[PDB]
């Protein structure tokens, strides 16, 4: 969390003094967290461009660490790889077929986000067809991002065809979002994946069907979709799909933050804490940066919620909407800040509540 | 030593009860299987032999097993009270053969044809054709009253493995006083 | 340093749970055990498909109880039928004791782990798991040499506190100190739920049977009498309408009594029983001549 | 041969079929019901023997053809009432 | 209806927790230890909750 | 082989016997309804138990001994009244035949 | 004779597993297995089962193989694990019986004389009761007709012992209907009954058509039993019953009316209490 | 869920059930019943149960495992 908390506090600022300053502690995290830290360096140097290629090699030249750096390199050249893609393509191919491949695909997918490039897509597929679990979770997202908004009939048929043909739930988790972004913004164009997926028994694909409602109907608060999506959040049984139901509202109602603090105001007290969680993330994504103080007051009582993960999302949802707002702008910003301090400095709260606390900071 | 599963098909039809062979046909089969079953295990200790009765039905009295005691013991109370059906006997013996616990043993089948076989010549050859494709060697030995060296039977062995085939013999036993000595001389030590 | 991410799940098939519960209740006074057949599909998932009981023996639930001849032969015979799965773990009941591993159990678990670093061990209390709740926690020994590093060595994940919280009746018998629990998730799929739905499914005949009118009239008469007395209180409870802080009156007289709870609650029962009975009566009059 | 609904049998009709006088149709049914070939009841004020059967007889192609034609009608009504319930209670049916 | 279910669902969870023993406290022993006498069994030097 | 068979068949019953469990002997003391009783173990708590489906509802009247299952605590069969010379009453003193 | 064959939930959940084990690779028809279970007065209890290597051929419909040693050895293990189970019959998921059933049943008669075969239609999920239990009887057919093997039918019912019941109840835990029923589910219980009665009557019609068109043999027995059902109809048009039906329909409406009124006065009282509540808070706000 | 919830609560009063005496009362939804086993237990009170039939000698029934007044 602290490794991810500071990444925000210095995103696109190149001021990694904190990681440079506190160095032994940085090494107190090993295995995967080492992959986040190596990535955290990338976000800190967000938008660094040409210096980055050497920049990444200088600090972090370990399967995880190298995998992290390659993922880190992508963040710097996010949405704008240009030349970095060719190096990333070459580097992903030559890899241990482990974490480095996981970071590699995520980095390449992020770098050529929306490029729809065939060369990148073919390599991403091969890693996905490798079926290495951890590899899949990143190849799937990398597959989706590269095909972002492309409606590629081959990609959607291929991406899903893997879903109901693969074990390794993890690979589905990437593919769930991975095929979600392939339909970004068409807003009517497919409407079949939205209906075909929502009927599949595999709960992971269902969530991907619900997310595909979010990415395919972003902004235009189509009252038809919002009725399609709230339905699953009240009736469906597999709780994970329920969360991706309530949470997915925000993406489609984000253009009109006024309606949304009312729709979920009652969802957010539902008997299964998962649906409650979706309310907070829904409130957060819904209200991107507005200090609505109406979404906030809904999250105010939630932050005391008995469940640990319902609380976790509450602070993150509050922190997400309360970014760059002084006590004068919203009269709860200073109130929550000491709540974030109190939750983090507390010792008997579950780590999960803290993760929201650290991330919230 | 040749790894092979011998699925011996012993007749138990009613005609199997008239002893043109001195004591009786059945003892001839019962004596004969004693040597074929013992012959195979002695040749290779990893072998296994099972027996299928062929009269009135295709019972599988003893599945494919290495231990020769079960085959011998099950022979008793074989009660020759049926009508032979050789059209199906080989199939059930082969189909049971396909369930070989070990997949390496070569295939070798011994049929105890001791009654007149009422099978269309076309049907028998087609059964032989299916055997050729799946590489199973089956030996046919005739007992008791029967159209000597039945044309339907003889065509079966020839198409069984021709064109310089392994030579799955159609060993015809001399009707009248003769033990398995003919059945043991030619087929048992070389099939 | 590999780590069992808390997201790692021990998938229990709909078959295994019934068979594991059945074995446990089979020898409930004593302790039963058997090997579980499954696949280590990957690091983050240990899938168990079938379980086969290892015969109860005087040793109890220990390494010795695992009869190598029984297991080698049974596996050999299940391979022919079309289940070439690998021994993925072992389970043993705990007649009411809970979902924890004792010292002797730990030694077993260490043995199983010797053959594969992911052999999950489960429990299955047939006495506590007596209702909708199924007390079956999965467990994998946390090798004692990892005290320098983090126990439950998980990494990026967030499903650690979900589906459970550390049960107290076990945390005392050694958890996150020598044995950690692995999230248990059941792989029920269609074509299996449908066949289980038949357990209590009624039939076509049911729903057209008209009840019997002799006990129906008695029942209708009985409930109407009981609701009548409940109206008397409703009159007294309302006609009182005492206003000495009525909001406090409505909270100092709450005992699941007259006003509504024993009121229309009966109306729903009385009206549901009649409407269904009547509709059945008229449907039969049409269908049957 | 009765039309089913008119399962009653006027004394005259039974006496005419068997050419047996009315005084003994009373006893004829008395027997036939005694062995177990019927499970009806006898009336005398009207002398119509109410009939209820538990003793079936062997059938015939035409009898079965006739028996099936009636049953096609019965399933037609059972189908019709099913639709008139499912359609009516669609909202509640859940 | 939600508020009613929450009451019922919560009572199901709380109602599975094993009931507690009742024993007479012979005497305090420090600040985090209190000798007690559980009814059927004998003495016990138990701790005390934080509340 | 005949001698082996009769002993082997008895042994097979013993293998089933090892499987069979004990029933906590107890006495019934009230009948709250048609499916509930208040049974007391001979030296044991008073468990509220039901009766097995293949049991006579009636025969189990107050004082009727039963041997309930050790885990279900559901009665599985009646038993005769315990007989012991624990009687303190001469009643058993047979006069003797005179 | 066996009055019932109560199939426990575990067996139909192993058969489903058994069908999946093979059909997934070796696409084939019915999967045959052995059915273990404890006896009762007359109701055979099926408590477990296992698979037996079974291969068949569409040619001659008698080139099959049901392994003997596997059946013998398997049960040798299971009687060790649990001793209350004896081999009691076999199961095959092929919805329609085969010509091979009689011969194979004779085999399983070698292990249990009163062998009952239970057909589990694993593939279908429909009206219900996915088990059909059959026996073997060889009778002279009293009424002067050839003798033959034939499979007589035995009533089948699906039940659960305590242990499996707890597992099953949790195993669904997402589609189980409320036991109370409520008006919504009770009515659906009747649209469901009507659909069945039509469905059963339509199977009857097709068969009657088949015998009517000759394509099937006039049973001469069970054929007139359907004639028995055809006489057991109510004849509601009878006046004395028509009066007696209105009385009970009228006897109930006066209770639904009293039920309706109570729910109305309570409704009004709740609005008056609420109208006071918001109004009083309305004034109290000032 | 409410009907399931009530059914699930109704499941708590399933049989078997140990019998104990209602020694005292501590507060709403809790009790100090003392089991027939020989030990007195601080248990919880099922809401559906009537706090008016808990007379301070009452022979109430306690859940066998969870040991809660049911
Ligand atoms: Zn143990």
């Amino acid at each position: 969390a602290t490794v991810i908390a500071n990444s925000f506090m210095h995103c696109g600022t190149t001021s990694d003094q904190f990681l440079r300053d506190n160095l032994e502690w940085l090494a107190r995290a090993t295995n995967w967290a080492k992959f986040t830290a190596t990535a955290s360096l990338g976000v800190i140097h967000k938008g660094h461009e040409k210096e980055a290629l050497q920049l990444m090699a200088t600090y972090l030249p370990s399967a995880y660490q190298e995998g992290g750096g390659l993922y880190a390199l992508g963040l710097i050249h996010a949405n704008h790889g240009g030349d970095i893609i060719d190096y990333l393509l070459n580097q992903l191919k030559n890899a241990s077929n482990d974490i480095v491949r996981h970071g590699g695909s995520l980095g390449l997918g992020l770098a050529a986000m929306g490029t729809a490039r065939q060369d990148v897509y073919d390599l991403l597929k091969t890693n996905l067809y490798q079926d290495d679990a951890v590899t899949g979770e990143a190849a799937g997202l990398a597959l989706g991002l590269v095909m972002l908004g492309s409606k590629n009939a081959q990609a959607i048929e291929d991406m899903v065809g893997y879903a109901q043909e693969t074990q390794h739930e993890k690979i589905l988790r990437g593919l769930a979002v991975g095929i979600a972004l392939v339909m970004y913004g068409r807003m009517e164009e497919a409407d079949a994946l939205i209906e075909s997926l929502c009927r599949d028994k595999d709960p992971i694909l269902r969530r991907s069907g619900m997310y595909t409602v979010a990415m395919a109907y972003c902004g235009s608060g189509n009252n038809k979709a919002i009725r399609r999506l709230l339905h699953v959040a009240v009736s469906d049984v597999n709780d994970d799909v329920r969360r991706a139901a309530v949470e997915s509202l925000g993406f489609i109602l984000f253009r009109t933050p006024e309606q949304c603090p009312s729709v979920v105001s009652l969802l957010s007290e539902s008997y299964n804490p998962h649906v409650r969680y979706g309310a907070a993330m829904a409130l957060g994504i819904c209200c991107a940066g507005t200090g609505n103080k109406e979404a906030i007051n809904l999250l105010e009582p939630m932050t005391n919620d008995p469940v640990n993960y319902v609380r976790q999302g509450a602070l993150i949802a509050s922190a997400l909407i309360m970014i760059q707002q002084t006590e004068i702008t919203c009269p709860k910003v200073n109130q929550f800040r000491q709540l974030y301090s109190k939750v983090i400095n507390d010792k008997h709260d579950d780590v999960m509540a803290k993760f929201g606390a650290i991330l919230a900071q | 030593m040749v790894l092979e599963s011998t699925m011996v098909c012993v007749d138990n039809s009613e005609y199997m009860r008239n002893g043109d062979f001195l004591p009786t046909r059945l003892q001839a089969q019962q004596d004969a299987v004693n040597i074929v079953c013992h012959s195979k295990t002695r040749s290779n200790p990893e072998n296994n032999v099972g027996l299928i009765t062929l009269a009135n039905d295709c019972e599988v009295l003893t599945t494919l097993t290495p231990d020769t005691g079960r085959i011998l013991s099950k022979l008793h109370t074989v009660q020759p009270k049926g009508k032979i059906t050789f059209c199906t006997g080989i199939r059930v013996a082969h189909l049971a053969l396909k369930h070989r616990q070990g997949k390496n043993h070569k295939m070798r089948i011994i049929a105890f044809v001791g009654s007149p076989v009422e099978d269309n010549e076309k049907d028998l050859v087609k059964l032989a054709k299916r055997l050729k494709k799946e590489k199973v060697n089956v030996d046919i030995i005739n007992f008791g009253e029967e159209e000597v060296n039945t044309e339907k039977l003889t065509a079966f062995v020839n198409t069984l493995n021709g064109k310089d085939g392994t030579g799955s013999h159609l060993v015809t036993v001399p009707p009248g006083p003769s033990l398995a000595d003919a059945l043991i001389s030619s087929p048992i030590l070389a099939g | 340093a590999p780590a069992v991410d808390t997201a790692e799940q021990v998938y229990i098939s709909s078959l295994a749970l019934l068979k594991m519960l059945k074995h446990g209740r089979a020898g409930v006074p004593m302790e039963v055990m058997g090997l579980m057949l499954g696949e280590f599909v990957d690091d983050y998932t240990v899938r168990v498909i079938d379980v086969f009981a290892m015969p109860q023996s005087g040793t109890g639930v220990s390494v010795e109880a695992v009869d190598p001849v029984f297991q080698a032969k049974m596996l050999d015979m299940l391979k022919q039928t079309g289940r070439p799965e690998m021994v993925v773990g072992w389970y043993h009941s705990h007649p009411g004791f809970g979902c924890w591993l004792s010292g002797v159990d730990i030694n077993t678990q260490q043995s199983f782990e010797a053959l594969s670093e992911r052999a999950v061990a489960v429990v299955v209390d047939p006495i506590q798991s007596v209702k909708g709740k199924v007390v079956i926690d999965a467990f994998r020994l946390i090798n004692a040499n990892m005290m320098v590093l983090g126990h439950e060595p998980r990494q990026t994940t967030s499903n650690l506190g979900h589906l459970n919280k550390p049960s107290i009746q076990a945390l005392i018998h050694g958890l996150n100190r020598h044995y950690y629990s692995i999230t248990i998730n059941y792989r029920k799929n269609e074509l299996e739920q449908k066949m289980l739905l038949n357990l209590h499914k009624k039939s076509w005949m049911e729903g057209l049977t008209l009840q019997d009118y002799s006990e129906h009239c008695k029942h209708n008469e009985s409930v109407v009498k009981e609701m009548l007395e409940l109206a008397k209180n409703y009159n007294k409870a309302v006609e009182e309408e005492d206003k000495m802080t009525p909001e406090q009156l409505a909270i100092k007289n709450v005992g699941k009594q007259d006003p509504k709870r024993h009121l229309e609650e009966h109306v729903d029962v009385l009206m549901t029983s009649n409407i269904v009975q009547c509709l059945a009566a008229m449907l039969d009059t049409v269908v049957f001549k | 041969t009765r039309p089913a609904n008119h399962r009653q049998l006027t004394f005259e009709e039974i006496a005419k079929s068997a050419k047996i006088t009315v005084n003994e149709v009373e006893l004829l049914v008395m027997k036939a019901l005694s062995v177990g070939l019927v499970k009806g009841s006898i009336d005398e004020v009207d002398k119509r023997v109410h009939m209820t059967w538990v003793q079936p007889r062997v059938l015939d192609l035409q009898q079965i053809k006739g028996m099936k034609d009636r049953l096609e009608f019965w399933c037609t009504d059972v189908k019709s009432m099913e639709m008139l319930v499912e359609h009516q209670a669609h909202d509640i049916l859940t | 209806l939600n508020a009613k279910v929450r009451l019922l669902r919560e009572e199901l969870q709380l109602l599975q927790e094993q009931g507690s023993y009742v024993g007479e406290v012979v005497r305090a022993m420090d600040k985090k230890k209190v000798l007690v006498k559980v009814h059927p069994e004998g003495k016990f030097v138990v701790d005390v909750d934080k509340n | 082989l005949k001698e082996l068979t009769k002993q082997y068949e008895k042994s097979e019953n013993d293998l089933k016997a090892l499987q069979s469990v004990g029933q906590i002997v107890g006495e019934v003391l009230k009948q709250l309804t048609e499916e509930k009783f208040i049974v007391k173990a001979t030296n044991g708590p008073r468990y509220v138990v039901g009766c097995r489906r293949q049991l006579d509802k009636s025969k189990l009247k107050p004082g009727t001994r039963v041997a309930l299952d050790m885990t279900t605590l559901t009665i599985m069969r009646y038993l005769p009244r315990e007989v012991d010379p624990l009687v303190y009453n001469m009643s058993h003193e047979d006069p003797g035949n005179v | 004779a066996v009055q019932k064959v109560v199939v426990h939930p575990l067996v139909l959940l192993s058969v489903v597993d058994h069908f999946n084990r093979i059909g997934k690779v070796g696409n084939q028809k019915r999967v045959v297995g052995v059915l273990l279970g404890s006896w009762q007065k007359k109701v055979l209890d099926v408590s477990n089962s296992f698979a037996v290597p079974f291969d068949e051929d569409d040619k001659d419909d008698s080139v099959w193989f049901l392994d003997h040693d596997y059946l013998e050895n398997m049960y040798g293990m299971f009687k060790k694990v649990n001793a209350r189970e004896r081999i009691v019959g076999w199961y095959h998921t092929g919805p329609k019986l085969h010509k091979n059933d009689i011969a194979i049943n004779e085999l399983m008669k070698r292990y249990c004389p009163n062998s009952v075969l239970v057909i589990i239609d694993v593939k279908p999920k429909d009206l219900g009761l996915p088990t059909e239990a059959y026996i073997s009887v060889e009778e002279v057919h009293d009424d002067g007709t050839p003798t033959s093997k034939t499979f007589e039918h035995v009533t089948s019912e699906i039940g659960a012992e305590e242990a499996e019941e707890v597992g099953v109840e949790h195993l669904l835990r997402d589609i189980k209907d409320t036991t109370v029923g409520t008006l919504s589910q009770r009515i659906t219980n009747q649209v469901h009954g009507l659909k069945g009665l039509n469905s059963k009557l339509l199977d009857i019609r097709s068969y009657l058509e088949k015998v009517a068109t000759g394509k099937l043999p006039i049973n001469h027995q069970i054929i007139y039993q359907l004639q028995d059902v055809f006489n057991l109809l109510p004849d509601v048009s009878l006046q004395e019953f028509v009066k007696a039906f209105y009385l009970k329909t009228n006897d109930q409406m006066v209770v639904v009316y009293l039920a309706s009124l109570i729910r109305s006065v309570v409704a009004l009282h709740n609005l008056i209490n609420n109208k006071i509540a918001n109004r009083d808070a309305e004034k109290k706000e000032g | 869920e409410f009907l399931h919830a009530q059914e699930e609560v109704k499941r708590i009063q399933s049989i078997p059930l140990v019998i104990g005496q209602f020694l005292e009362a501590v507060d709403q939804n809790t009790a100090i019943v003392g089991s027939t086993t020989g030990s007195n237990y601080y248990v919880r009170i099922l809401s559906t149960i009537d706090r008016e039939l808990l007379k301070p000698n009452a022979s109430v029934a306690l859940h066998k495992h969870s040991n809660a007044l049911v």
